[PDB]
């Protein structure tokens, strides 16, 4: 708009321990 | 390749040595590419042609 500038970024990292399901699959 | 808008960055440029006996000695100095003007306040061009 007025002064251009310079803006920097890093790609995030997002992980969960691997939860609990109730259901089954297969057969 | 154009010309930019914005107005852009600068060292920023500085006045240093003039009169006719100096005496300087180079100390500090920086190292970062910057720009001393000889002459103090120059820029002198306030004619603007519609």
């Amino acid at each position: 708009a007025k002064i251009a500038t310079a803006s920097s970024a890093r790609q995030t990292d997002v992980e969960k321990p691997a939860d609990v399901t109730f259901t089954i699959e297969n057969v | 390749d154009d010309v930019g808008i914005m107005q852009q960055k600068k060292p920023p440029t500085v006045v240093q040595s003039r009169t006719d006996v100096f005496n300087e000695q180079f100390a500090n100095e920086a190292l970062h590419p910057m720009t001393k003007v000889i002459f103090n306040g120059l820029d002198v061009n306030t004619e603007v042609q519609p």
